[PDB]
C-alpha cells in the first residue's frame, strides 16, 4: 500500500479482531487476546462517514433531462436537444464514476496511513523496552502482563 | 511476551474499483447505485397520473369520439402518452404548433372544460351535420365533441360574427380549425359561398386562414383535411371569430391551471395501482441510493441518474486473508 502497512510490513489482517479496524493482539504470562484500537478506528469511521456524504452532497445538482417533442422538419434541433442532454448525462456518468474511482484509492491509503501511524505511535512508546520484531510485533525483553500490556493501550505507557 | 499492531480482517466478498487496480476486496463497503424500480406507473404523492391511453392528447383536447374517457379528466401529477396513440385526428389533417401545445400541458396540472359558444348559439347555420365517417360514434358518423363544423343551412352561409370575452381568473384555452375541402363543388356544397376564410383577432393574435381545396389520397376515408389552431385568451382579453365558411368553430375551451410542475411521459405501461415519489417511464423507485441508472427521464424526488451498471464506494480497508 502508499503506506507500506496494509499487506505490506504486516503481512494479513486479523479475523479474530471483530472489535474495529485496527487494533493489537498481545501475548503474556496470563494469556493473549485482540483488542481493537477505539480511538483511531472511531477517527477513522468519522472520517469516512463524512467523505460518503460529501461525495453524495456534490452529486446533487447533476443535470436533469426533460421530455420534449419536435416534427418531421425540426430535426436540427431534435438532434441538438439529444446530444446535448446525452452530452450531460455522460458528463455527470463520468463524474461519478471518476470521483469513486480516486476516492475509494485514497480510502485504502487512509487505511494503510493509520495503520502505519498507530504502529509508529507504539514505536516511540517501546522506546528501548520492547524488540522491534519487523512484522507490526514486539518483543519485550523483560516480561510484561496484562497490567503493562493495558499500559501501552492506555496509552499512558511510559516508565514516568 | 509479545505485543503487536494489526488491523481487522473478514469473510467480506464485496469489492471496489481503483485507478490502478480492479476488484479489490474490501472489508467494508457502500453500494450507493439503485438498479431497480417496480415496472409501474404509479401515482406521485397520492396523485393519479393522466393515462392517455390509445388517444393522444390531440384526440383528447379536441373531444375524438374515441376519447370518451377523457371529456372532463381531473387533476394529474404527470401525464402519460403512448409513442404512437391510434386515436388522435380521426378526421385527417394538421394541429399548428403541436409540440409547443404539448410543451405548454407539461407544466400544467389541470385543464377544468368550460363551454364558451353554445351549440345551440347557431341559428342561421347547420351545427347538426357537421359529421364524417371518419370520426365514428355507436356505428354512426360523428366528430371531435369540443368543436362544431359548421354548415349552410337554407342554401347560405351568412358571415358569421362571434366574440368571447375571458372574464374567467384562468388563461383560457381555445382550440378551433378549419376545413380544406377536395374540389369547388365541395367548397359549394357545405358552405355555399365559394371564396372564404377564418378570421380570429385577440389583443395579441391575429390572422386570417382561407381553405386550400385540393385533391389528395384518403386517410379514414377522406381526402379532405381539417387543419386546427390554438391560442391562449389572457384573462379579461376578448377573442373574435369571423367568417364566411370552413370554420369548425369552438364549442368548449380550457381554464389552465398552473399547479404547475407535470411532465409528458412516453410509455406503453397502464395504471398500476400504486403510490410513488419517484416516478421513471419505466416504473416507480423507491430507495435512499444517491444513484440511479432506471431512465433519464423521471418526475419528482429521485436519486442523480447515471448510466452506470456498477457504483461502490470503499469504506472499510483491504480485506487481506
Ligand atoms: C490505564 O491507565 C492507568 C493509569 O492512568 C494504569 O494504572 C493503573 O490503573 C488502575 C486502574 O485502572 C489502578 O488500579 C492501578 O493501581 C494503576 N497502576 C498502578 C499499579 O499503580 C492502568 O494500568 C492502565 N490500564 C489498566 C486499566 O490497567
Ligand atoms: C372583457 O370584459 C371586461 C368586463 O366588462 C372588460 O373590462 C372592463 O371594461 C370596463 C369598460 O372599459 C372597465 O371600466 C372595467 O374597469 C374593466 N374591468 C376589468 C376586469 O378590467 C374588458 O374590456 C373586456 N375585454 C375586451 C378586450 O374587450
Ligand atoms: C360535413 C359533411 O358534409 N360531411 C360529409 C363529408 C364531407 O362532405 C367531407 O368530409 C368534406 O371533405 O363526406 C362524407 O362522405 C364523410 O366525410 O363521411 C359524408 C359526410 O356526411
Ligand atoms: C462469514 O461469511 C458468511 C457469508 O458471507 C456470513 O453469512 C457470515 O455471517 C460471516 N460470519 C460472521 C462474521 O458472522
Ligand atoms: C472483476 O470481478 C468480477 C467478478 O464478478 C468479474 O466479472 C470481472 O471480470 C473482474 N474484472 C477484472 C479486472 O477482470
Ligand atoms: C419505500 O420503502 C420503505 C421501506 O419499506 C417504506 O417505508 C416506504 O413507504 C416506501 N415508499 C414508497 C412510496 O414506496
Amino acid at each position: 500500500g502508499l503506506f507500506g502497512a496494509i499487506a505490506g510490513f504486516i503481512e494479513g489482517g486479523w479475523q479474530g479482531m471483530v472489535d474495529g479496524w485496527y487494533g493489537y493482539h498481545h501475548s503474556n504470562e496470563q494469556g493473549s487476546g485482540y483488542a481493537a484500537d477505539k480511538e483511531s478506528t472511531q477517527k477513522a469511521i468519522d472520517g469516512t462517514t463524512n467523505k460518503v456524504n460529501s461525495i453524495i452532497d456534490k452529486m446533487n445538482t447533476q443535470f436533469e433531462a426533460v421530455g420534449k417533442e419536435f416534427n418531421n422538419l425540426e430535426r436540427r434541433i431534435e438532434n441538438l436537444n439529444k446530444k446535448m442532454e446525452d452530452g450531460f448525462l455522460d458528463v455527470w456518468t463520468y463524474n461519478a464514476e471518476l470521483l469513486v474511482l480516486m476516492e475509494n484509492e485514497r480510502t485504502l491509503d487512509f487505511h494503510d496511513s493509520n495503520v502505519k501511524n498507530l504502529y509508529d505511535k507504539v514505536r516511540l512508546q517501546l522506546r528501548d523496552n520492547a524488540k522491534e520484531l519487523g512484522n507490526g510485533c514486539f518483543e519485550f525483553y523483560h516480561k510484561c502482563d496484562n497490567e503493562c500490556m493495558e499500559s501501552v493501550k492506555n496509552g499512558t505507557y511510559d516508565y514516568p | 511476551d509479545q505485543i503487536c499492531i494489526g488491523y481487522h480482517a473478514n469473510n467480506s466478498t464485496e469489492q471496489v474499483d481503483t485507478i490502478m487496480e480492479k476488484n479489490v476486496t474490501v472489508t467494508h463497503a457502500q453500494d450507493i447505485l439503485e438498479k431497480t424500480h417496480n415496472g409501474k406507473l404509479c401515482d406521485l404523492n397520492g396523485v393519479k397520473p393522466l393515462i392517455l391511453r390509445d388517444c393522444s392528447v390531440a384526440g383528447w383536447l379536441l373531444g375524438n369520439p374515441m376519447c370518451d374517457e377523457f371529456l372532463n379528466v381531473p387533476e394529474w401529477s404527470y401525464i402519460v402518452e403512448k409513442d404512437n396513440p391510434v386515436n388522435g385526428l380521426c378526421y385527417p389533417e394538421n394541429f399548428n404548433d403541436y409540440e409547443e401545445l404539448k410543451h405548454l400541458l407539461s407544466s400544467t396540472n389541470h385543464f377544468e372544460k368550460i363551454r364558451i359558444i353554445p351549440r345551440s348559439s347557431w341559428s342561421n347555420h347547420d351545427a347538426s351535420s357537421g359529421v364524417s365517417s371518419a370520426c365514428p360514434y355507436n356505428g354512426r358518423s360523428s366528430f371531435f365533441r369540443n368543436v362544431v363544423w359548421l354548415i349552410k343551412k337554407n342554401n347560405a352561409y351568412p358571415t358569421i360574427k362571434r366574440s368571447y370575452n375571458n372574464t374567467n381568473q384562468e388563461d383560457l384555452l381555445i382550440l378551433w380549425g378549419i376545413h380544406h375541402p377536395n374540389d369547388a363543388a365541395e367548397q359549394t356544397k357545405l358552405y355555399q359561398n365559394p371564396t372564404t376564410y377564418v378570421s380570429v383577432g385577440t389583443s395579441t393574435l391575429n390572422q386570417r386562414s382561407v381553405p386550400e381545396i385540393a385533391t389528395r389520397p384518403k386517410v379514414n376515408g377522406q381526402s379532405g383535411r381539417m387543419e386546427f389552431f390554438w391560442t391562449i385568451l389572457k384573462p379579461n382579453d376578448a377573442i373574435n371569430f369571423e367568417s364566411n365558411g370552413n370554420f369548425i368553430a369552438p364549442e368548449y375551451a380550457y381554464k389552465i391551471v398552473k399547479k404547475g410542475g407535470s411532465a409528458i411521459m412516453k410509455s406503453g405501461l397502464e395504471y398500476g395501482n400504486c403510490n410513488t415519489k419517484c416516478q421513471t417511464p419505466m416504473g416507480a423507485i423507491n430507495s435512499s441510493m444517491p444513484f440511479h441508472n432506471i431512465h433519464p427521464l423521471t418526475i419528482g424526488e429521485c436519486p442523480k441518474y447515471v448510466k452506470s451498471g456498477r457504483l461502490v464506494l470503499a469504506t472499510g480497508l483491504r480485506n487481506v486473508p
